[PDB]
């Protein structure tokens, strides 16, 4: 082990999956049910902000 | 020691580190185990990059096993490696710092050593200090530990240990409360 | 049949999905059952998982049974030849009349 493996995992992390785009302003939905939706990684965002999501729905 | 972690705790991260701490501690080893949490921890405070991905719920299993590979597949006890492919599997990678931290303490309670600090209000002498290791050295004499000082206390010229989680009382405040409570009592 | 049967509980009935989930209120339609089982999508709980209502009874039920995903809500059959007919709630006559 070692403590620069931080390098290897982000070298895994952005070919490994397709995703992780821009946290800061996007986000993704961990589940979606009772007209609430679980956005993820939306940081940033401000209370009372308005989102929009693919569909276009706001 | 009995393959039994010293306290049973039903929350998420102590379940898992109980059951490490059992199963690691079974076989032979709990070094290689508390060495191995011990590199995440370090490496969770000290890599952002690491602290974002178990934090990251909505990553898939298969995507979670092949970052986890890229980290490192030696130099992690069996134990370790088993103990990260059932939270990829049920969802707790999450929970991953708790547990590692978790699992140390444990280890930290198998430790013999034991820190004991001594609240005092006036300065310790050097010549003082030597006569308090003779009084703890001679109280236990059976057990090493390491003595750390502290002096802000409200007490006046008192003397109050901690050494993990016992404590004597041996100020002069207390005394001195004592007296004053039990005269007024006399019922006289 | 990318879906597959996670839990069972009493009507209602989970699926576990693969990759791309079913939009909600879209029919699923369990494959193995003695009869066409179909269930509407409600909510999606997450971790690939979908929460959905069945139309039909659920008895004879089994964890991991193949799941097929219609891609659309429930699909009755509309026009005059419903006219005198009696349909059922997926569209399948109950009257015996073909």
């Amino acid at each position: 082990l070692s403590t620069g493996e931080a390098s290897v995992v982000l070298a895994e992390k952005i070919k490994g999956i397709t995703q992780q785009n821009d946290i800061t302003e996007y986000g993704t939905v961990i589940s979606i049910g009772d007209g609430i939706a679980r956005v993820f990684g939306l940081t940033k965002v401000q209370a009372g902000e308005m989102v929009e999501f693919k569909s276009g729905i706001r | 020691p009995g393959d039994k972690p010293p306290a049973i705790e039903d929350s998420i991260h102590g379940k898992y580190a109980g059951v490490l701490f059992s199963s690691a501690s079974s076989n032979k080893s709990l070094n290689k185990v508390a060495e191995d949490m011990k590199y995440f921890n370090q490496l969770y405070k000290e890599s952002e990059v690491f602290k974002s991905f178990l934090n990251n719920v909505s990553l898939k299993r298969n995507q979670q096993r092949d970052i986890i590979s890229a980290l490192g597949k030696t130099n992690f006890n069996p134990a370790t490696n088993n103990l990260l492919e059932t939270l990829i599997e049920n969802k707790r990678l999450d929970s991953l710092p708790k547990i590692a931290e978790k699992y140390m303490d444990y280890y930290r309670i198998l430790n013999k050593q034991e820190s004991i600090t001594i609240i005092s209000a006036q300065e310790l002498t050097a010549a003082e200090k030597q006569k308090v290791e003779q009084g703890l050295k001679k109280g236990n004499a059976n057990v090493q530990f390491t003595v750390v000082y502290q002096v802000d206390p409200a007490i006046l010229g008192g003397l109050q240990m901690y050494s993990g989680n016992n404590f004597l009382d041996c100020s002069l405040l207390s005394r001195v409360n004592k007296l004053k409570t039990e005269i007024a009592k006399i019922s006289f | 049949a990318n879906g597959q049967v996670s839990q069972v509980i009493g009507a209602v009935v989970d699926v576990q999905f693969e990759g791309e989930l079913p939009q909600i209120l879209n029919a699923l339609e369990v494959q193995g059952t003695q009869h066409r089982l179909v269930l509407e999508v409600a909510q999606h709980l997450g971790d690939s998982r979908v929460r959905t209502i069945a139309m039909d009874s659920t008895e004879g039920l089994v964890r991991g049974q193949p799941v097929v995903d219609t891609g659309l809500p429930i699909s009755v059959p509309v026009g005059p030849g419903t006219l005198g007919r009696i349909m059922n709630v997926i569209g399948e006559p109950i009257d015996q009349r073909g």
